[PDB]
């Protein structure tokens, strides 16, 4: 993985070229970023729970997705569905604090369409999901931070797609 | 206080 | 219609049993006092 | 004139930025540093224990364990580790011969894919040979699943790679032959990604015999 | 099952290691009857010293009733 | 079913069923006839029996139908309901299969997940199982009722 | 894996609903020849290593298979054959139990023909061998039975070609 | 506390604090007066923190304060406002301390184990927290306020 | 481990009290001395090879020990007990950082004197290089600084005893 | 960068960052205006740093610029300062990064065998950095030296 | 693994046959061949250091692969790079002392390809540089020498192509 | 082969061949021609070998050669010859060899299975084998004698 | 017991 400080250093170096204008202006933008990305991760981390509760509870409940012959029903899917928006939401926060979506590239959608098609999870039902965290989510680290948490949210949704 | 449906969100 | 495991089909039976829940209760941290109420068994 | 010395470092030609990110992301995955190792030094800590243990079901298990299980039958196991009265690698077995580990990866798949699901989780590699495939192979059909996981666990290899204290993780070894793209498979899947046979059995080169 | 509580002291041969490594080098553990053969000879490989050995677990002479 | 226990049981020791294995399994296909029965009464009397159970577990638990509570108001109460008759079908599949695998697979595993998620408080689940044992062990022979409550019993201790 | 029950329960599980008249009369199908598979399952755990011995003596010994050049001859050879019956009784017998190929499916056809595709194992002298475990296994457990345990036998030679 | 957490992860590396932990430590202690204060404010108004945060919680989940409620009763509802200052209590050790370790170590491994065999509907509690994160946030300057706001963050994530 | 912070913390959660004007003196003094320790544990990280190398040489070489049939003959061990010493300072530097013993009692002495015993580590001279680090310390931070170090030092020596 | 390595923490305990790590992170960007003004001059020096430390390396070790040694003639010396321009070069990374870990992952990993094919003396690659820090100290205030000079010496001690 | 001895052994063995006057031919052809194979492979082993380094200054250096962005950029990736030759000429050695490939096929080449184009190490430039590497061990240690270790070395190479 | 052995002992060391393993291919090389001479020996008396030994073998175990004997009859009786006669070409392929790999990869791993399926008397195997070293042993000086013979001996330890 |  890379965060916008070492992108913009390994992209640098592959070039064997010190640290430009463009590229400080790049690092500038990012320490300025900073201090609001700690305070969304630090929001999103004490909602987390809560969070993906509301989506699940707007997107994912009384549907036939939970009923039986959904993909949701029974205990054990149920829980693998939350466990796996859960996954979603921290990745997301983790590549909004690293300024870079490449953690997800790696560590989230590297095999996830191919294993969803394999076990039949519905992907459409599932960015719904994801679409109903980015919007609880924006709605608790605000404005700003919620399309930051949108970008990268979205990025896994095109990536399932 | 509120009160929880059973529908579907739409 | 509705289909297995749909909530509406336990609607009537839920009306039927009509649930009494109980009043509002009538509680204030205010008036308690904490360090003498908590039991000490 | 530009100093010599500056054109001996300089890069041939402009590099656009498909160039630039195959040119950055070349080579072994970042991934073989950018890990952390769960190296239980005391039992002091709790909270270092508790990371130790979820990290150890996360290893063996490849996830955490709340969604597949009722109630936790790893209490004793974890009781046993936090009071220093068994090592980390006891505890990884303890989590070999469960029933959970059976029932998720023993059952589901034959006995050839269990060994290499073996390898993965407790080792971090992919089989090594035939001999290897051969040796658990016999295991599993005379002894069972419980034997399969004391062997890995209690040989040589483990000892001198993972050691007593250490959580298994996964490895990116450079020998022998087809060891690291064989374990490259088997990491790069996600879990029941699908129900194939990455190591399935080496093709021999010589067949002794005919 | 029968256990055994054991003790050993295993060095270091090859390396000089700088993390912390008295958890691995003086330590006691308990091994199931059925590990300790096996366990004991990796022990003594390794250049270990087994200083104690007890049958924590189990009693002397069973015949049935193992676990 | 006792079957695929047994079978899954000896395939991890790369043996085959044991005499003992086998003769549980003999005496479940032999005594198939009343599993069936007490399957099929249950499934009669379902209605009465989450109804009544339902009625016994708010008059227990009047907080989880009061203002704050999970199952507050009709909506909540159906979907309540609705959960007690989930477990009722799997206690049904239970007995007929002589094992508690369709009752864990089914209703059980991650259960705690679900339900924390939607911040049902379990212990209340388990108690509407009480609730439907009672109900189910009055229509029913005592042996009947008998066989029938050790699945009840079992998601009652697993919820617990 | 499922056995027969697990089927029934199933079928209506994704239905989410209980068991019907129809479902009563499979277990009952089921439950009737309890008898029959339990008393197969005791004899062929009991002649196990017999069953193959004598498959083998009457399939594949004294032919060009064992002699030099053929792929049970050398010692590591025959036993590695002689484990693979073993495998392939023990588990006709699972299935024969739960009435279900299921066991079959996962735990020994899934990537099996790959296998013996790297090692050059014969297909056509595997199902032989498997033909004659099916024959000598008949001639023990009855008719009856030797019935049922050659749909298992028959389903493991047919995923192998 | 600071120090420890610092300590602990250089351990874990098996190397001397980096010079920027150093100045995180070294600013830790010359800023320490204004957590001191933090901590001053939370002690000395500590009885109106829980109580105004107990009567918040109880609108929201009056079921909680009701007939087969958990805190139902004076003797359940003071118990579960000394439940409350146990955490605000925890909070003010981590504001001084400059790390949630000592939170963590006292009241949150295995608080779900905890509540689970009390039957407390740990939710209640989780808001029962952030109920007194509102409270305490009017007693104090928008940056005290935020400086103690990642230690009642930090409580309520850990139940939920 | 506990530090100074923290053990104020624990004699009131022991008491369940909040912390009262007392602890918060205790409290004041420890960030009065932080200035001291860190500069000090700076310092000492600098020069950790040096003081090794210097308590060393003053200690260990050219005696018995470091000859043929001591116990720093050959490069193993004489490298061992470099890295034992190299372990000394760094972890009495954690203790002074933290203005308290306890890490020494968990991650240093805790099971030291058995392996030493059965390695025939000779504590004695062990005792005596340490007290050559707590000596050459004391020349490079100071005078107050290093009594602070040579106390947590002088903790291990009388641990090792 | 500090971002990553709390990332990768975090991740490897399947958890969000602490609040200890964040805070972390929020002061490594507020201090990134320093770093990257160090970077900036040694950026903007780099021709003089390269040319006047490989002018003091030749001026002490001799041999590796004379007949026979691996460094001489125009083009091998040219080599030689552009292996100096690369390590200068990764330290304007590590300084901007705030850590080590771009000039470990880039020319630290393995340099020993590097140069022992190349039969380059790697004790004089360590005095050549060496120079490069002496050079660089005096283009920049006290303090600032003292942090770039972390840099310089972590490439020394891999080098030795 | 199989030299150029077993390779006489397993001829006979398939068709069952004891070794005739014609299979003692191959096995004194190679006998006689000994000394050459023990003398050379002493002299690559005493030289393989400098056979590689030769080897990658006349193939390797001073091109696109070692200058920034290049595969063999970065200090790690220029040590696996020698390393990796290093394993070709070792195992060339056992092959051209075996007298036989296929060492090769079993130990080197398995999964090499893969690896390679995987992580985007350059094939057309290891090859080079094997070939360098046969350019070079010849003039050490003859065209007869060099010439048989030329097979084994181009066997890699046709391995990788 | 003794050619293979060293190259996968020096193999699981990733090292060259050590001039102590050198020292030993050249020995063996510049006997060859002694080892082919006894291997010649073997073939050519292979059928007087097994013949004869194989009579002394029923002498010694009459048992085998009895009703409910492995060996009854004469077709059985063939087979055991058979197996002496595949024994007896092994010997000869690890004379040649100056290794016993080739014994033990084509006719030791997983002996005992093949037998104890068989029913074969795996000990009866191994006074076979002896009796072969006999006659062979009094077909050639004792020199030659004692270099089949420890070929002889590693198929009778291993069955045995 | 015959192979024929
Ligand atoms: C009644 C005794 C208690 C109670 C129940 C309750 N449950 C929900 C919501 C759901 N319950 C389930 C349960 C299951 N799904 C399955 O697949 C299985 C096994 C087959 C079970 C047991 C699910 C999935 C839901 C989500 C709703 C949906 O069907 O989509 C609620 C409502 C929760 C809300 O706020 O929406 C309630 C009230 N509540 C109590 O207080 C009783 C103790
Ligand atoms: C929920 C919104 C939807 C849903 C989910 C669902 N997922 C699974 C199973 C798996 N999900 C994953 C995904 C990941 N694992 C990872 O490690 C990561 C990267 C961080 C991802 C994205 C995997 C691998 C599995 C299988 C393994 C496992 O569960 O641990 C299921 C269960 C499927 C089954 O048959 O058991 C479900 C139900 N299902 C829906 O219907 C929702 C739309
Ligand atoms: C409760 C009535 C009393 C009490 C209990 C208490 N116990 C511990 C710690 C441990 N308890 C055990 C016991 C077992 N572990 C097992 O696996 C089994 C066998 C099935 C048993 C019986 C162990 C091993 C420990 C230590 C390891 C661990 O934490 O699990 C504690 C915690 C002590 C501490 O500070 O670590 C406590 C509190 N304490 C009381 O005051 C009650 C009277
Ligand atoms: C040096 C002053 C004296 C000396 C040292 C010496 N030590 C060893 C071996 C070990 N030393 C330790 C100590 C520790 N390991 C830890 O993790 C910590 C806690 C932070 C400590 C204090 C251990 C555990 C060993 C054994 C394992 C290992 O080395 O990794 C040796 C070598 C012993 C041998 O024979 O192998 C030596 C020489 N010896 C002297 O004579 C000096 C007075
Ligand atoms: C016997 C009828 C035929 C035969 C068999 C034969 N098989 C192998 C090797 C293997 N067989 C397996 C099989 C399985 N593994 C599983 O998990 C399952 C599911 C229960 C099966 C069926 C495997 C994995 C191997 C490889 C490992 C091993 O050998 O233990 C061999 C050896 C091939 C070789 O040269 O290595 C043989 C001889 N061969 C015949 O000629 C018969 C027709
Ligand atoms: C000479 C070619 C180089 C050189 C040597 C030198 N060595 C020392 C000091 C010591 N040397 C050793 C070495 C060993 N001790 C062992 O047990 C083993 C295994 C047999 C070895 C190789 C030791 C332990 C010492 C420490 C002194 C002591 O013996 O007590 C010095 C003195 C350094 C000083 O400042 O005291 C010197 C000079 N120095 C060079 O420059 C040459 C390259
Ligand atoms: C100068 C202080 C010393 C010196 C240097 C020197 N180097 C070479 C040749 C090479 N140097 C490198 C270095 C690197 N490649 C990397 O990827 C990294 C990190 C970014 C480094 C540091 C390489 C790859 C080469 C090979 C040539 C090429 O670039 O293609 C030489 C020439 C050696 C020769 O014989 O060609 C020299 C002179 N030499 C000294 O003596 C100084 C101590
Ligand atoms: C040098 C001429 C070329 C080059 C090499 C290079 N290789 C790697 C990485 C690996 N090389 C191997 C190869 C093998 N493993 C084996 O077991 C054997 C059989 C004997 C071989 C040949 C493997 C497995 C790897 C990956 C694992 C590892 O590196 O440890 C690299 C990349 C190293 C990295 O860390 O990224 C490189 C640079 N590169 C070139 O450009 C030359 C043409
Ligand atoms: C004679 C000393 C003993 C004896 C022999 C005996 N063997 C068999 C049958 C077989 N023997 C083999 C052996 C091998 N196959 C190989 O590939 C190798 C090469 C190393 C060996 C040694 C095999 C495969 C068979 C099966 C028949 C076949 O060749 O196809 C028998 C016949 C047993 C039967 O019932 O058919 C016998 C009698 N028996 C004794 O009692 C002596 C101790």
């Amino acid at each position: 993985m890379q965060d916008a400080i070492t992108a913009v250093i390994n992209s640098a170096d592959v070039q064997g070229k010190y640290l430009d204008g463009a590229a400080m202006d790049k690092l500038k933008s990012y320490f300025a970023s900073g201090e609001l990305r700690v305070r969304a991760a630090s929001v999103i981390s004490a909602n987390a729970a809560t969070i993906v509760k509301e989506a699940v509870a707007k997107s994912l409940l009384y549907s036939d997705v939970t009923r039986p012959g959904g993909n949701m029903y029974t205990t054990r899917r149920y829980a693998a569905c939350i466990r796996d928006l859960d996954y979603y939401l921290r990745y997301a926060t983790y590549a909004m604090l690293a300024g870079d979506a490449s953690i997800l590239d790696e560590r989230v959608l590297n095999g996830l369409k191919e294993t969803y098609n394999s076990l039949g999870v519905p992907i459409s039902s599932t960015v719904q999901a994801i679409q109903a965290i980015k919007e609880v989510t924006a709605s608790l680290v605000g404005a700003d931070a919620g399309k930051e948490m949108g970008v990268y949210l979205d990025y896994i949704c095109s990536g399932l797609s | 206080n509120e009160v929880r449906r059973f529908i579907p969100q739409e | 219609k509705l289909t297995a495991g749909n909530p509406m089909n336990f609607l009537g039976m839920a009306r039927s049993i009509n649930p009494a829940a109980n009043t509002i209760p009538k509680v204030s941290a205010q008036n308690i006092n904490i360090e003498a109420s908590v039991p000490r068994r | 004139v530009t100093p010599r010395f500056v054109e001996l470092g300089q890069v041939s030609a402009i590099r656009t930025e498909p160039e630039i990110a195959y040119r950055s992301n070349q080579g072994v995955t970042r991934q073989r540093q950018q890990t952390k190792v769960f190296k239980l030094v005391s039992t002091y800590d709790k909270v270092a224990v508790k990371n130790a243990i979820r990290a150890a079901y996360r290893q063996v298990f490849e996830r955490d364990l709340e969604p597949y299980i009722i109630n936790s039958e790893f209490t004793a196991l974890e009781s046993k580790l936090s009071n220093n009265e068994i090592n980390v690698k006891e505890f990884i077995e303890g989590l070999g011969t469960s029933e959970l580990y059976m029932k998720e990866f023993y059952a589901p798949y034959p006995n050839t894919k269990v060994i290499e699901m073996g390898t993965k989780h407790f080792l971090g590699r992919a089989p090594l040979n035939q001999k290897e495939i051969q040796q658990y192979n016999q295991i599993l059909a005379s002894q069972g699943l419980k034997a399969f996981i004391g062997a890995m666990v209690n040989g040589m290899e483990y000892l001198q790679t993972f050691g007593e204290d250490t959580v298994p993780y996964r490895r990116f070894p450079t020998l022998p032959a087809a060891n690291f793209p064989n374990t490259e498979r088997l990491y790069n899947k996600l879990t029941k990604q699908d129900k194939e046979l990455v190591v399935p059995s080496f093709t021999p080169v010589v067949k002794v015999g005919g | 099952m029968r256990m055994f509580r054991i003790t050993a002291c295993v060095p270091s041969q090859t390396r000089i290691r700088t993390q912390r490594e008295l958890q691995n080098t003086y330590f006691t553990k308990l091994v199931p009857y059925d590990n300790w053969f096996r366990e004991q000879q990796r022990i003594m490989k390794m250049g270990g010293k087994i200083v104690k050995v007890e049958l924590a677990t189990g009693r002397p002479g069973t015949n049935a009733g193992l676990a | 079913s006792i079957v695929t226990k047994s079978i899954v049981n000896a395939d991890a020791e790369a043996r085959y069923l044991s005499p003992g294995e086998l003769d549980r399994i003999k005496a479940f296909v032999t005594g198939g006839a009343a599993r069936l029965r007490i399957a099929e009464t249950l499934t009669g009397s379902r209605e009465t029996i989450v109804k009544q159970a339902g009625d016994r577990l708010f008059q227990k638990r009047p907080d989880i139908v009061s203002p704050g509570g999970n199952a507050y108001g009709e909506e909540m109460t159906a979907t309540c309901l609705r959960d007690m008759d989930y477990y009722l079908r799997l206690v049904t599949y239970g007995v007929v299969s002589g094992d508690v695998t369709p009752i864990e697979e089914i209703g059980l595993v991650g259960v705690r997940e679900m339900y924390r998620s939607l911040g049902t408080p379990i212990e209340a689940v388990a108690q509407s199982v009480r609730e439907m044992k009672e109900v189910a062990s009055g229509l029913m022979s005592s042996d009947d009722a008998a066989e029938a409550s050790a699945y009840f019993d079992f998601v009652i201790g697993k919820m617990s």
